[PDB]
């Protein structure tokens, strides 16, 4: 068909922007029975959802073991010096990254999702996943679209491309299995790519749709997000970062959300069960 | 400086022959741990492909799926590169759409395919920022990786020399030399690569070395 890599060589829209049908909210409106597994699986997430909770903390300076019960989905927006690049909180090197001690509140079977950045944060966010304890097992890419701005809108190290995404990685802890630990993730519901338009200017926030696959992959209820801010505190999560403003963050009460009568998981609906994609019969 | 091609067993060929490419590109049959309907090189015999004789100053791009995410970065290491970029292949449907369903990845589904991006030495007459990082492209007949990938390398270093390992007739084309198991016999123009060929070769069967 037509080359959309010479088309944005010629014009400047890049060739995500001639990908239809990428919104979250209009996403599956005429296919119904994907419509109704999301929506679904959202009001499950909704029921068991703990109401918002947060903590301002200096991250470097904390004893991060203070964040207590075990998280089962840590999220990791550690800002970046390639973020900027118009500084104002403290920007972090990979090294400061690696030093956090994540093995120490994540639980023995758990994922994290580690914003890296386009450049050497693929490489070295590889790294801080081997010292954390985690095996690197997806990669999720935001790819972002100049609909608004045409088109040459770059650049930073080392490049030959304009970089026009940015990676999440994705990394497992302890051992799953998908074939009897399906009380403890949906696999397969969400795909590896998000797609939205770049954000304005100094807009550093990254798209909420993570927080749909992360909620949607695993059934576990205590979420954790390192880094994040005002913006993104969210019911279901425990949001801890230097810019926040307020706390309401207490360790005691957070953790009787998830203990006896509760559980730790979500548990799931029969209707849930019969849509959700499965293998077939061995 | 037509096609030129290389019917071969990977392995097997002494690739000193060929000269120096300012690009390189491969996209092998990765050991993924998974069961595949075609055969695949171990990580040792992926590890000991003599990449570093074909170039000392250039490019190299290399596809990665699975596993490989990292073995190919640990391939680029020991072949003296350098990971600069890393370019995805959105894969679309007929209606320029995402695929989002069926089981395509072991925890998320699956809808791009990377390819690394390494950089060797200090070359020159190269246009950095051209193209994106990103490919949006059907799924088309037999191909393996999209044939956009061509268009970017040639606009990032015109007029050189390249060569691909793991290459299928399909890939074929001018200032590359391509190299693979279901080529159709032996194409060569470049005098030079000719010449370096009778010597090495003087009966024109490229097996196994005499260990
Ligand atoms: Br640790």
């Amino acid at each position: 068909h037509n080359d959309y890599c010479q088309h944005f060589v010629d014009t400047g829209h890049r060739p995500q922007n001639f990908i239809r049908d990428v919104g979250l909210a209009d996403r599956f409106e005429e296919y119904p029975k994907l419509r109704e597994l999301i929506r679904l699986k959202d009001e499950l997430i909704a029921k068991s959802n703990t109401p918002p909770m947060y903590l301002q903390a200096d991250i470097e300076a904390f004893d991060i073991r203070e964040l207590t019960p075990k998280f089962d989905v840590i999220l990791l927006e550690p800002p970046l010096e390639e973020y900027y690049r118009t500084a104002n909180e403290k920007c972090w090197t990979w090294d400061d990254i690696m030093k956090l001690e994540i093995d120490e509140i994540a639980a023995p079977r758990s994922f994290i999702f580690l914003w890296c950045g386009s450049g050497e944060g693929l490489d070295l966010g590889r790294v801080c996943l081997r010292k954390w304890g985690y095996r690197r097992c997806e990669d999720i890419c935001w790819i972002k679209t100049n609909k608004n701005n045409p088109g040459k809108t770059t650049l930073d190290p080392k490049a030959v491309f304009q970089r026009t995404k940015e990676h999440c990685l994705m990394g497992i802890k302890g051992t799953v299995k998908r074939s009897t630990d399906g009380d403890f993730i949906h696999a397969n519901v969400d795909i590896d790519l998000i797609i939205t338009e770049e954000p304005e200017i100094g807009n550093i926030e990254k798209p909420v749709e993570i927080f749909h696959i992360i909620e949607h992959f695993c059934l576990g209820r205590r979420r954790l997000h390192l880094f994040g801010r005002d913006s993104t505190i969210r019911p279901g999560w425990l949001t801890v970062g230097p810019t926040l403003t307020n706390s309401n963050y207490n360790a005691e009460t957070y953790a009787s959300y998830f203990s006896a009568p509760n559980s730790y998981l979500t548990g799931c609906t029969e209707e849930i069960e019969r849509l959700r994609p499965k293998s077939p019969p061995p | 400086f037509p096609p030129q091609w290389i019917c071969c067993d990977i392995r097997y060929l002494d690739v000193s022959i060929l000269g120096k490419f300012a690009v390189v590109m491969a996209d092998p049959p990765w050991d993924i741990h998974m069961e595949l309907p075609y055969g695949t090189l171990t990580d040792d015999e992926m590890r000991r492909l003599n990449i570093p004789v074909l170039q000392d100053d250039g490019f190299l791009f290399l596809w990665v799926t699975g596993r490989a995410m990292e073995l190919g970065r640990e391939c680029l290491n020991l072949w003296g590169y350098e990971r600069v970029d890393e370019i995805i292949w959105v894969k679309t449907n007929q209606l320029q759409r995402i695929i989002r369903t069926g089981r395509t990845g072991h925890w998320l589904n699956h809808g791009k395919e990377h390819c690394l991006v390494g950089v060797k030495g200090n070359p020159q007459g190269f246009n950095q920022g051209l193209d994106c990082d990103v490919i949006v492209a059907e799924v088309r007949s037999t191909s393996h990786k999209p044939d956009e990938i061509y268009g970017m390398i040639e606009r990032l270093s015109p007029g050189t020399r390249k060569i691909e390992l793991f290459g299928r007739p399909h890939n074929v084309q001018p200032n590359w030399i391509t190299l693979g198991n279901q080529l159709d016999g032996i194409h060569l123009l470049d005098p030079d690569v000719v010449a370096r060929f009778k010597q090495r070769y003087p009966d024109g069967i490229i097996s196994k070395p005499k260990n």
